[PDB]
């Protein structure tokens, strides 16, 4: 029908237009009556996760309305007392919640001292709600409505206030492992055949659950070593334990773009140690490439420090990415390849003068293709698409072309084509040291030469 | 109408 | 004509005096003086005379303090616990205004003021000019409240309830003895969960128990239902408790009042499953009135 | 103190439960109507399909067939030992029986339909109760091909 969802946005907007109205009066107990019954609407289990998104966002923008009328009241001298009790004594459990986080935070900025108690309150109370959709919505707005007042390193010296750093870490790392039990506990509500429906929904809301990821981001004080030692290990600790696929292909992702590279680098072992006990079903090579997309950017950047000499880039993730598509079952044999042209790629931007890596990874290459027992590649074989974008980047990335010639791997991958795509290959080769005009050539460079056309003939 | 379920005591019995 | 005289009593300490409240039937909210066990009941009574010219034949005047006990509506059923008699006037005539001085030293008032269903405890003043056929009464009603301190002893409850193979839960109370504005602080914890739960609530219930053996009525009333969880939880969760019994204004327990009625107070806590099919389990707690320091 | 925020104390909940499949898993579907017979004795049967984790059933999934009178048989054997106030059934239509009518009697699609509907609204109520897992007669009908 979908009438549902407007029924319910009408009714919050007639409670919302007599909140108010007792907002404006100074009739508080009278406002929070009104309040209480607009939160009514989120108890609901007959929306779906897009319709109750709506429904929540339109509550959201009227609870604000109340949060800084509190605020300013509170910060004009004119405190109510026995508020944080008072908004407890609704019956509902959802109504009381999201009042209570509403009154939370104004305690946290009218009285400094409450704090470090009032947020560790506001995370625990909130395992009342344990239904997954309700749940993620209301620890969402608690994730939201602290924003500003968590605890951190630059901050104004009151020596009155509570809480430090560890606190907000604690805070953030159990509001994510409960919003990401109750996600993954989506999976396995309502009934079997919605199988494919459930996780659409899941995906749609995801973004609740990295939040929290984000959050821990953004806080002043977490320095690299805090990021090894308290929030890494307690995010790996959630993703390797959920068993979820779609939490950890999502949530390891989540950690590479939310965290900034000079983490990623004193991190990199564990990361990938994690990557090699995920579920089958997760697409680690996105995992890997995604990664190392964001370290050769890192690499380009100047006005920044770079890549560190003790820190071994292309040993690291050559030894991981081998262990890696050891833990896999059945990887195809086009993603293994997929991986070798992003350690080339890494070796190509983040170390352009060592020319024997990228030979390395093209001689590991023809490793893994006469290790496996191959039946001839056709060009249409998606095998043949990556060894020919492998190759081609050397190619297109060099400046000076005499230098791919020197290669000695970078030929014998030739055997394994097609007919056609030796051709191909060897034309598109030959074709750009004429478009590149050429110098002498030497004793190993006048060999290569005559081998690109001895494939291109026959 | 509706089915109520005194709940048990349960004695000597750990987890 | 109306009345030859009305009887007006106005006690020493009618101004510094703290009053107190009481919920009577359909919602309606007395307010009398408020007393406490061993306090002296003083004051005067004031005899407005209201036809000048006629004279009021007497056979006495009397002042009676009254503590009493009324059940099921019932005048025949009621007990006076308490009387004390100050007589104030001979057999006489009364042509004028007059008041009279009366004083009961250190009252005894060993119960506190209840209003059930079928029960009234109640103290009062009651004035007595007696006449040759109807006599003339006036009664004046007073609260009494009874105080007590921080128990010798307050243990936690603690408890294993369960479904054999389908929900076994550990609950817990922080104590069993609550003052009237005290919370309920506990938790739930799941050891094992083969059902699905809709959700978990709290309830606080007053029992009304009057009557004596197998003369037994008992009178209930749910005065809170408190939701703590909503949702279905796996073992291994707990769930926080928190509940303000300011919130609901309930009287003290009172055991065997004159060995006539209970008022006692349970905390109901109650599940209910996907099917509406509900369970639960039943923790009486004493409510005491804390003295004021 | 402005604020009481008092709790008791609680374990940390063992990641295996956190994150592990929920143990309450129970699904059952009344689908496939299909008549059995030709001329006088026709009666429709109805595939009763299960899933589960619960302990106490001896198979995680079956696929049986059943008749309107062996819902009836069920819960004449539960109502006598069980002590469970049993739900109703859809309702026995005799006079849907009777000859000649505007419609196809006892085989007509909407009441086909509407019977079908009302034995899922019963069989689940009935599965899911405690003290009707116990009782022999429940699993005899779920998951014994015959009754
Ligand atoms: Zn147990």
């Amino acid at each position: 029908g979908s009438k549902l969802l407007d029924e319910a946005i009408q009714a919050v907007k007639v409670q919302s237009f007599q909140m108010k109205r007792c907002l404006d009066k100074n009739k508080l107990m009278d406002a929070l009556k009104h309040a209480s019954n607009m939160l009514g609407e989120l108890r609901t289990s007959m929306l779906s996760p897009k319709s109750y998104y709506e429904l929540y966002m339109a509550i959201s923008d009227e609870l604000h309305y109340l949060e800084v009328y509190l605020t300013d009241e509170f910060a004009k001298g004119r405190k109510v007392a026995d508020l944080y009790e008072l908004v407890q004594y609704a019956g509902n459990i959802i109504p009381r919640l999201y009042l209570l986080i509403t009154v939370g935070v104004v305690y946290v900025k009218s009285f400094p001292q409450s704090r470090k108690d009032i947020l560790k309150d506001l995370v625990e109370m909130c395992r009342g709600v344990q239904h997954p959709l309700r749940g993620l919505f209301l620890r969402n707005y608690l994730l939201q409505c602290t924003r500003n007042i968590l605890p951190d390193e630059g901050e104004p010296t009151d020596e009155e206030t509570t809480g430090d750093i560890s606190d907000s870490m604690d805070f953030v790392l159990l509001n994510f492992a409960e919003m990401n039990k109750l996600w993954v506990r989506m999976q396995h509500q309502g009934h079997s055949r919605d199988r494919e429906k459930r996780e659409r929904e899941r995906q749609e809301l995801r973004i609740l659950v990295g939040t929290n990821l984000v959050r821990l981001s953004q806080l002043e004080g977490v320095n690299v070593e805090r990021y090894k030692q308290i929030v890494l290990t307690g995010i790996l600790e959630q993703v390797v334990n959920c068993r979820d696929a779609l939490a950890q292909e999502y949530l390891m992702e989540c950690i590479i773009q939310v965290f900034p590279d000079e983490f990623h680098l004193q991190t990199l072992n564990p990361f990938l140690r994690a990557c090699a006990e995920l579920h089958q079903n997760v697409n680690v090579k996105n995992i890997i490439i995604a990664l190392i997309d964001r370290l050769a950017l890192f690499a380009h950047r100047e006005d920044g420090p770079g890549i560190p000499a003790d820190i071994k880039l292309f040993d690291i993730f050559s030894q991981q990415v081998a262990t890696v598509i050891q833990s896999r079952q059945d990887m195809p044999s086009e993603d293994v390849v997929s991986l070798q042209v992003s350690l080339i790629n890494l070796a190509m931007k983040c170390y352009p003068d060592r020319v024997d890596y990228v030979d390395k990874v093209l001689e590991t290459t023809v490793e893994i293709f006469n290790k496996l027992n191959l039946e001839h590649i056709a060009t249409s074989s998606a095998v043949s698409k990556e060894l020919t974008r492998l190759l081609k980047i050397p190619v297109d990335t060099y400046n000076n072309i005499l230098t791919v010639l020197k290669l000695k791997h970078f030929h014998p991958l030739f055997e394994y084509f097609d007919y056609e795509s030796r051709k191909s290959m060897s034309c598109y080769v030959l074709s750009n040291v004429l478009d590149y005009n050429t110098e002498i050539v030497s004793q190993d460079q006048v060999d290569s030469i005559m081998n690109l056309v001895s494939t291109l003939i026959q | 109408q509706p089915e109520l379920y005194l709940m048990n005591t349960m004695s000597h019995h750990h987890h | 004509f109306g009345p030859i005289c009305e009887i007006d009593i106005v006690l020493n300490d009618g101004e510094t005096r703290k009053m107190a409240e009481m919920k009577t039937e359909d919602g309606k909210v007395e307010k009398h003086y408020l007393f406490y066990d061993g306090e002296s009941v003083s004051g005067k009574v004031n005899l407005a005379f209201k036809q000048p010219g006629k004279r009021l034949e007497h056979q006495g005047i009397r002042i009676e303090f009254v503590g009493q006990i009324e059940l099921f509506n019932d005048k025949s059923n009621t007990h006076e616990f308490v009387n004390l008699v100050k007589e104030l006037a001979l057999p006489g005539e009364l042509t004028q205004s007059r008041s009279y001085d009366f004083e009961f030293m250190q009252v005894e008032k060993p119960y506190e003021s209840y209003i059930g269903a079928n029960v009234r405890l109640r103290y009062f003043l009651k004035v007595t000019i007696v006449r040759r056929l109807t006599d003339l009464v006036k009664e004046y009603d007073l609260i009494v409240h009874q105080l007590a301190t921080y128990p010798d002893v307050n243990n936690s409850i603690k408890m294993e309830v369960g479904i054999e193979d389908c929900l076994h839960i550990e609950f817990e109370y922080n104590k069993s003895k609550y003052h009237l504005k005290d919370v309920i602080v506990g938790k739930i914890y799941f050891l094992l969960v083969r059902i699905k739960i809709q959700h978990m609530e709290l309830q606080l219930i007053k029992k009304e128990i009057t009557g004596i053996g197998p003369s037994t009525t008992t009178e209930t009333e749910t005065i809170a239902k408190y939701e703590i969880m909503d949702g279905a939880p796996v073992k291994g969760e707990s769930i926080p408790i928190r509940l303000f019994l300011a919130g609901y204004d309930p009287t003290p327990t009172m055991r065997d009042v004159n060995k006539k009625f209970s008022v006692r107070y349970f905390l109901n806590l109650v599940l209910v499953d996907e099917e509406d099919r509900r369970y639960f389990k039943q923790q009486e707690i004493i409510l005491w009135r804390k003295a004021p320091e | 103190t402005v604020a009481d925020t008092r709790r008791l104390i609680t374990k940390p909940q063992n990641l295996n439960d956190a994150y592990g499949p929920p143990s309450n898993f129970l699904e059952i579907d009344v689908s496939n109507p299909q008549t059995v017979g030709v001329g006088r004795g026709r009666f429709t049967t109805y595939e009763i399909r299960v899933k589960t984790n619960l302990p106490i059933f001896k198979l995680k999934e079956s696929t049986v067939r059943r008749r309107y009178s062996d819902f009836e048989w069920l819960r004449s054997e539960l109502e006598r030992e069980s002590k469970v106030v049993v739900p109703p059934l859809p309702g026995k239509a005799f006079l849907r029986q009777l000859p000649f009518r505007g419609d196809d009697g006892i085989f007509d699609d909407n009441f086909i339909e509407e019977r079908k509907q009302g034995l899922e609204q019963f069989i689940n109520k009935v599965a899911g109760h405690p003290l009707a897992q116990n009782e022999r007669c429940l699993h005899m009908f779920l998951q014994d091909e015959i009754i």
